[PDB]
């Protein structure tokens, strides 16, 4: 059996030299001789044990198997294995018990020392992963301590090499806070980044059009690819922010208070995105329970409403009619008369080409206020829309059975 | 004149649904060159726990009739408990990787007999290995473990109900229906499939003081400050939130089988 | 004529092997008998101690002890009656079918409350069915210890007993069959002493060994509270009862407790459970539930005789006195008998839901599990169906949530109403929206909506309610209370419409059997209903689902269909106006289709194309979606 | 010690009252034991007669006759076989448990061929189910007639018969019982005796009085053909005995005839319908047609413990010499018995219907009335389903208009074909038509064609035919050797229309679990597959139409929906474009719902409220035609807090 033999054969790929990697590859093809690193690498492969047996798996059914993290995460085999690993090549890795199935191992099933090596068609490796909502390419140096990360609230400190997309701006090491994704100017997207780094993470970012400020074509950066801001990114440091179970009853209200603030600011200055960051922290915090009296109570569900209906408005300038319905909506689960968010729903609805549920809230706006002409308007703007889509129609099925008669030819 | 037909019995699948749902085992372990101190052994199992205990609000919501319960309830049978099904968890994994009253926790991370050096452990080795021993005593398999591992998210509710407490009954006898089909099928008894069933009952309704003192426990080692140890911030949240529920009382323990 | 006479002698030997050999189905049975006979035995000395305290000196504890021993593979039973004289060892034990039991019986006087099992003279030497010897140790007060023993080889011995005394009472040792040992397990001991004997009124102990030291455990624990007055039970004693008998943890949620002073007498319980009852272990496949006991001791318990299967969740027993019995006593003799049962039980059952319904919460508690079966009793059992419809409960129009009784129906009819209207459909939303109805909603008359597979039925049996006529609102000729105007309006509508109901028809010839103008639509321009006589849409597909098929089954019950049209709607108004002026407009063919099409789908049924369909709309679409031709 | 020895005795009185009250339940059988104890006294003067033929001098007439006497409330039975003398009467006649019989056999040497039906001494007391008093007169060639009389008080009486000359045998009567005259019926006679006898090696006749005259009716005009080789047996034959049996004026389709040696004895015959009852599934009674006889004398009918259900078609007998019965004869004693019974009958079934099988023309008969029952078969038994699968014919793609066995199926795939497809509904026109196999058919490969409801059965339990597994065609990941620029160019389309899988989810949210490009259509813009667990479209219909189920099921076990979109149709196309250019277009909404809803339709998915469906439609029906007749404080919302 020739995979029983090369149980003891094959050049040295070591960490330990009397166990290891046994390099028993076949060949290399087609892609680069570069050895990489990357995520969400597919492969392919077929297999045996290293006793020679043939192996009970998802290798028969050529199981795609993913590499999830750049330097690998699931196989020992297969991650030490990376190391050596070259876009076409087919590899036969045969690694020794310490990288089969672990010192529990998979037993019931699989003691943890029979180890295998399969005929593996290699994707390319190079290039980790770039972000759940998309907008960043992220590449890594160093990872961080790995049981500490940032979280909004809390200051950090980071490395910014100066550099960006081959051009400069006013990248600095900075003492960063949230609000400075746009109060210093500094990519936005790095607000959410910064929360899955760890201290002492080293990692290239690039914030993208929506990521960035490609979109924005912000003169200040005067970056060509404004939308391509790549650069390298260090955490060095950061505190720890006080989290909303670990927040006191009056501590999440004053934050609230001061958030709401910034929130008011932001939202006036343009800063839609970083109006809606605090106002989003402050609707987590007043959504839960704190253990206040009726008239307390108030004080949290003041800060609550007000952060919807700010919130709505961000994402009236923001989303196209999405977030801010569900704003509106809890503005008004919460007070069913307040009118501005009986208004805001109905704009996000006619907004939407939703004209019966925009004229609904209109007419509810006038219950409310029956001298808002704001909502005497809409309600009339919807008729008039309605009236525009029913003679479109007109337009093009009038007479359409004689139309359809005649090519029946 | 008119006959009612007969029903002939479709493959029941819950069973099969719920070995497709259940998820792979997560790695943990640390350096090797680091002792097994106590607080590294409660590090690295509070990581692996978050992980774990996150897999299993997925591995929840993707189950027949649970799934159908209204969110908050969801929630809260996964925090009620969530200590239930991690312990049974371990449990079975112990004795089917080894018949030794090991705890078997992931790929490369293992605490045998000489590495029960968490103060923790030594008081609780007796409600830990209660679970592993019993499951190896009685050789249980993963089918009818599976079944058992459901009604133990569906073993708790508190004090005052859950919403949709007219499913949840029903979700119990579902799976409390499985379970018995899962003895029968296997064991080709008669009486003594009664009493395999209610021997295994048994474990899950004994596991509520398995349960209770495992949970001080872990509400000690959280909140107190003699270790240095990490914790993820979900348990963090979910022991915040979890101390003052059991405290007051508010979480009633159910009972699966009397007769 | 010299006649001899003689008189009949018997063969021994091939009695006793008959007695061993074919009287018996089982084994199990051997250990039944002799606890029965012990039971007696202790039975009979109780009564004597109740006028003479002193029989008793020699031991006061009326109990059963069951002692295996695997080293020896022997069983003894024990037990603490009368016991023997020398005398009555030889009389009764050495002579087939002599009852001493009987005889004592006999010997009592007439206000005697001995219940004691009868029996014939044969049963003690079903020991030999799994025992290679017998022996019995007996001590009576009036006389000394005796050791019987016989291997039933056509003798029997007498030795004096010169071992242990025993104070009173019997000791029976069995020495069994080399390959008969599953009797000294104690798995097998209490499967059967459970199965046959659990309501005996003494004590039974068993005694094993373990780690070691002998382990008593009692074994008949429950009293078969349907002995006593039932005023005197409380609901926590009926629901211990219940889950005892049934190994439940669920109490019951209802019960009847009833009894019988006829010809025959019993008692009996009856039980309806908190849940659908379900096989949570394996049991013979849809077993009927009520058990029969005679005299306390377990008879038989699948008699399909005793109930109609639409009744067989509810759990129960059933005690009689004097019922004849098979040789075996397996079976019951005179079949008859279980016909009067029936009929009984029956009765009962019904008064116990009809009692049970002014709960109206439990009503409902009870309905949701068991509501298939009251119907599938509306089926079957017609003698019934005038009672048993009254438990039925429906959604209506009228009721939102609610589901109410036909009688609600009724007393919310209007004086117009003969008939009580009903539609049937898969689902609420389905049929409480339909076209169908839309009249019927106009002139404020109350629908029932049905919606299970079995209304489909059931409806065909209960053609009446209180003198009221059933009927459907999706079957062609439907009456609503009009008046005269609306009449002549509706004949002058004919008279201008009837040139389209002829163009349809031959447009579209294969589909209907007519097209015609209708009174019943407000806002369809058309829909399909069925035949007078015939099937509805929701019988055939139900027909066509079932895995009991013929060809002769939809030969014959497949629906006709008829095609109703909205005189009033805007669609109709143009096509006569269309169709007239050009018989051959082939517009006006594919109008006909489409309207006929949607109406088959808006009324029910499969639409077998299905494809035809789809590619209509596709057409529509590119027109609307700006596609051209090209 | 002194040790007393005693006998065991036992009381007469009880004894006798025993086996008259407790020992039967069926007052008829009487009759049939009556006819036992005389066919045994015809048989044992046969054997005599073997060596020495002055035995028949007497009479050689071998019959049994049944005599009603209406007016006397008698009914008499008459031989002419040994007859018994004065000391026999006695002594067998007298003795509750002696067998004469018995003790005939045993005084035979091994090799006599003759085998009497009783032994247990107590069947003639039978006779007190019934009559009140009993005579009996008999003659043997050895001694005088001597009259026999006795009522079960304990004594019987004997006298010299002083009447007529009988030449030999026994003759009983039966003073029967006042109200128990119903079977002095000759209807009644005729009905028992047709049950319980039937097989009796001597010819029965009843003698009924007409206007008078004697009919003189031969009963038992059949004989067992089962008991001789079948090599002997002609088809006819066969078809004779049959039809007899069933009164089927149709003959036999296919039978089979065997026995089994050793431990057990058995004969028996199996036969096969040429039409299925119409009440096969649906009648309430007992459904194995299988009669057990022990020495031709009929004991059982109607047990479960013979038949698997799905075989309960099969007409038939079994006969076997060597059983325990009970004290009644009216069941085995052994219930072990009946397992190794059902066994055997089982596997000679399949054994027949596979030689039936090689004769298409037949086979195809079979199969049109029967195969529902092969089917049942493959979902109850989980032992021959590996057989019984060689059995099924269906229609399919490529077979025109004839069914076709699995095999054929797989000898005509592909190298590539590594999977057996097969596709599910209503009827023929349907699913040849359906957008589900567009792709499949425009490539070359076969689907079945599967039609009947409870091919939703085996469907679930048969998995794979000879390694290759089954795979319907209206699941999601279907899987197709498809090249890899084909392959490549897919993979193309799929970075296409993100953005409407996206949209169109959005708009249909509460409806799909999916939205995704495809490629198992050709044709057809869209169509909705259902995913890999769980109940298909059909499955879930039939289910919801079952009479009696629980709903609550329904909940748990339910389709997952997704939507398969084609983007090679112009119509997705055209979208694509338009809902890029603006996601709130209303017209890209509408036009997304009444795609989904017809793609319901035509993937076989009921629509949840047709009265939207309709009125989408009637409003563009109204377009179509031109009927437009009835168809045509501010600054608050500015603040910032
Ligand atoms: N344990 C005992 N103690 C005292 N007397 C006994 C005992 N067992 C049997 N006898 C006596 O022996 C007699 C023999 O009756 P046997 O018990 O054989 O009938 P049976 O088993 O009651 O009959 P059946 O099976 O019809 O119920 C009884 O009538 C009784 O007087
Ligand atoms: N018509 C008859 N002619 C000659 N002998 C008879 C006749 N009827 C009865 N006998 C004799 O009486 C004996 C007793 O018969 P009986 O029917 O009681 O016993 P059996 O047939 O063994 O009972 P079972 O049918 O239950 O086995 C027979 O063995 C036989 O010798
Ligand atoms: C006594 C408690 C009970 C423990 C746990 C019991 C159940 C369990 C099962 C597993 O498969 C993995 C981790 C966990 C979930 C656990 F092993 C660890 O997390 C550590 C733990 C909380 C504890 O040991 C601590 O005190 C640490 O705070
Ligand atoms: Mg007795
Ligand atoms: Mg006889």
């Amino acid at each position: 059996s020739p995979t029983a033999t090369v149980a003891e054969q094959g050049e040295d790929i070591t960490s330990k030299k009397d166990r290891g990697v046994l390099k028993i590859v076949k060949r290399v093809g087609n892609g680069e001789e570069t050895p990489m690193i990357g995520d969400k690498v597919y492969v392919h492969y077929k297999g045996k044990l290293s006793n020679g047996k043939k192996f009970d798996s998802s290798h028969d059914r050529n199981e795609p198997f993913v590499f999830s993290l750049g330097k690998g995460q699931v196989i020992k085999a297969w991650d030490i294995g990376v190391a050596t690993m070259k876009k076409g090549e087919i590899c036969h890795l045969l690694c020794k018990p310490e990288y089969a199935y672990g010192s529990a191992g998979s037993l019931p099933k699989i003691p943890s020392n029979a180890t295998l090596f399969f005929e593996i068609e290699l994707l390319d490796f190079k290039g980790e992963d770039l972000f759940e909502d998309g907008g960043i390419i992220r590449r890594t140096k160093r990872k961080g301590e790995g049981y500490s990360n940032p979280n909004e609230g809390a200051t950090v400190e980071i490395h910014l090499e100066g550099r960006c997309g081959g051009r400069m701006f006013d990248c600095r090491d900075v003492a960063f806070t949230v609000g400075e994704g746009e109060d210093h100017d500094i990519p936005i997207g790095i607000d959410k980044a910064l929360e899955k780094m760890q201290r002492e993470e080293q990692c290239i970012l690039y914030l993208g059009p929506r990521y960035g400020f490609g979109e924005a074509g912000k003169p200040k950066f005067g970056i060509e690819p404004n939308a391509e801001l790549i650069y390298e990114v260090t955490l060095k440091s950061f505190e720890k922010a006080k989290e909303s179970w670990e927040m006191d009853t009056k501590e999440k209200l004053e934050q609230a208070a001061i958030v709401k603030e910034k929130g008011t600011v932001y939202f006036k200055g343009g800063k839609y995105m970083q109006a809606v960051i605090q106002y989003g922290k402050i609707v987590s915090w007043l959504e839960m329970e704190y253990g206040l009296s009726e008239k307390e109570s108030k004080a949290s569900e003041s800060f609550l409403l007000a952060a919807f209906l700010n919130l709505a408005m961000c994402y009236l300038k923001l989303r196209e009619y999405t977030k801010a319905v569900e704003c509106c909506d809890k503005a008004l689960g919460l007070d069913s008369a307040n009118e501005k968010g009986l208004y805001r729903r109905g704009e996000a609805q006619l907004l939407m080409n939703e004209f019966e549920s925009a004229k609904g809230d209109f007419e509810k706006v006038l219950e409310v206020n029956p001298q808002n002409k704001a909502a005497r308007l809409q309600i009339s703007m919807c008729q008039k829309k309605a009236k525009e889509h029913n003679e479109r129609d007109r337009r093009i099925y009038a007479n359409m059975f004689k139309k359809f008669a005649e090519q029946d030819a | 004149t008119i006959v009612p037909a007969t029903l002939p019995q479709l493959t029941p699948t819950l069973v099969s649904l719920l070995e497709v749902i259940e998820p792979e085992v997560l790695y943990a372990g640390y350096d090797s060159s680091v002792p097994d101190s106590t607080w590294r052994i409660m590090t690295t199992l509070n990581m692996l726990g978050g992980r774990q205990v996150i897999a299993a609000v997925k591995w929840a919501k993707a189950i027949p009739g649970f799934r159908n319960l209204h969110l908050d309830d969801q929630m809260t049978l996964l925090q009620y408990s969530w200590m239930s099904l991690m312990a049974f968890a371990l449990g079975w994994r112990s004795y089917r990787q080894s018949s030794a009253n090991l705890l078997c926790f992931a790929p490369d991370l293992i605490i045998n007999e000489q590495r029960m050096t968490l103060p923790c452990m030594y008081d609780q080795c007796k409600h830990m290995l209660y679970v592993s021993s019993e499951l190896h005593r009685l050789q249980v398999s993963y089918e009818e473990y599976l079944c058992m591992k459901t009604l133990l998210l569906l073993s708790s509710v508190p004090k005052d109900g859950l919403k949709s407490q007219e499913l949840f009954d029903e979700i119990r006898m579902t799976y409390i229906k499985e379970l018995g089909k899962a003895i029968v099928k296997r064991e080709g008894n008669s009486s003594q499939n009664w009493q395999r069933f209610y021997q295994l009952t048994k474990l899950l309704d004994s596991m509520h003081e398995v349960v209770e003192n495992l949970l001080n426990y872990c509400f000690q080692t959280f909140l107190d400050k003699t270790m240095s140890i990490e914790f993820p911030e979900m348990l963090a949240e979910i022991i915040t939130n979890q101390i003052p529920k059991y405290s007051n009382g508010n979480i009633k323990k159910l009972l699966f089988h009397q007769k | 004529e010299e006649v001899e006479t003689f008189a009949f002698q018997a063969e021994i030997a091939q009695l006793m092997s008959l007695i061993i050999n074919t009287f018996y189905s089982n084994k199990e049975i051997f250990l039944r008998e002799l606890i029965s006979n012990s039971s007696d035995a202790l039975d009979k000395i109780r009564y004597e101690s109740l006028t003479d305290p002193s029989k008793l000196d020699s031991g006061k504890e009326l109990h059963i002890n069951l002692i295996p021993n695997k080293q020896d593979r022997t069983l003894t039973i024990v037990d603490t009656g009368i016991g023997m004289t020398k005398a009555d060892l030889i009389n009764n034990l050495g002579t087939i079918a002599k009852s001493g039991t009987k005889a004592f019986m006999e010997a009592l006087q007439a206000g005697a409350d001995i219940s004691m099992i009868g029996q014939f003279g044969v049963g003690f030497y079903s020991a030999y069915l799994v025992a290679e010897k017998v022996t019995v140790i007996t001590k009576h007060n009036d006389d000394e210890q005796y050791a019987w023993e016989s291997s039933a080889g056509g003798s029997f011995t007498v030795r004096t007993d010169t071992g242990e005394p025993m104070g009173r009472g019997t000791k029976v040792i069995l020495h069994l069959k080399e390959d008969q040992t599953e009797y000294l397990e104690e798995r097998r001991i209490k499967e059967i002493v459970k199965k046959h004997s659990q309501f005996i009124g003494y004590p039974i102990t068993l005694f094993v060994e373990k780690e070691k030291y002998i382990d008593q455990e009692e074994l008949n624990k429950t009293k078969p509270i349907w002995t006593r007055n039932p005023d005197d039970i409380t609901n926590e004693e009926y629901g211990e009862f219940y889950k005892s008998l049934t190994n439940d943890w669920e109490d019951h949620l209802a019960v009847k407790h009833f009894s019988v002073e006829g010809q025959l007498e019993f008692r009996a319980l009856l039980f309806v459970p908190r849940r659908a009852p379900f096989d949570l272990f394996e049991n013979r496949k849809k077993k009927n539930n009520i058990k029969l006991y005679v005299r306390r001791v377990f008879i038989m318990d699948n008699c399909e005789e005793l109930i109609p299967e639409y009744l067989n969740f509810i759990r129960g027993v059933v005690d009689s006195e004097d019922l004849p019995l098979n040789i075996s006593r397996e079976m019951l003799q005179q079949s008859k008998i279980l016909k009067v049962i029936r009929k009984n039980l029956v009765k009962k059952c019904l008064e116990l839901f009809t009692e049970l319904a002014e709960d109206k919460e439990n009503y409902k508690k009870f309905y949701e599990q068991f509501s298939k079966n009251i119907k599938l009793g509306i089926h079957e059992d017609s003698q019934n169906r005038k009672k048993l419809s009254e438990l039925l409960r429906y959604y209506t129009s009228a009721s939102g949530d609610e589901m109410v009784s036909l009688k609600d129906y009724c007393t919310r009819m209007k004086e117009n109403q003969k008939h009580i209207y009903y539609i049937t459909g898969e689902t609420k939303d389905q049929v409480a929206n339909s076209a169908f109805v839309e009249r019927l909603r106009k002139h404020g008359l109350e629908v029932i909506y049905m919606i299970e597979p079995i209304d489909e039925y059931c409806v065909q049996q209960l053609k009446e309610f209180e003198g009221k006529t059933l009927v459907s609102v999706t079957k062609e000729g439907l009456e609503l209370p009009e008046d005269e105007e609306e009449k002549k309006k509706q004949e002058e509508k004919k008279t201008k419409f009837e040139n389209l109901c002829k163009i349809m028809k031959d447009i579209l010839e294969k589909k209907v059997e007519k097209v015609v103008v209708s009174n019943r639509l407000v806002t369809s321009p058309c829909c399909i209903v069925t035949s007078t006589y015939g099937w509805t849409a929701n019988m055939e597909r139900i027909m066509k689902a079932q895995a009991l098929r013929d060809n002769s089954t939809m030969g014959y019950m497949a629906a006709k269909k008829h095609l109703e049209i909205n005189p009033d709607h805007s669609i109709i108004e143009t096509l006569r106006q269309k169709a007239e002026a050009d018989k051959n407009d082939k517009s006006v063919k594919d109008l006909v289709i489409l309207l006929y099409e949607t109406a088959l789908l808006s009324s029910g049924f499969s639409l077998e194309d299905p494809q035809t369909h789809a590619n209509r709309i596709y057409r529509m679409i590119k027109l609307g979606l700006g596609i051209d031709e090209d």
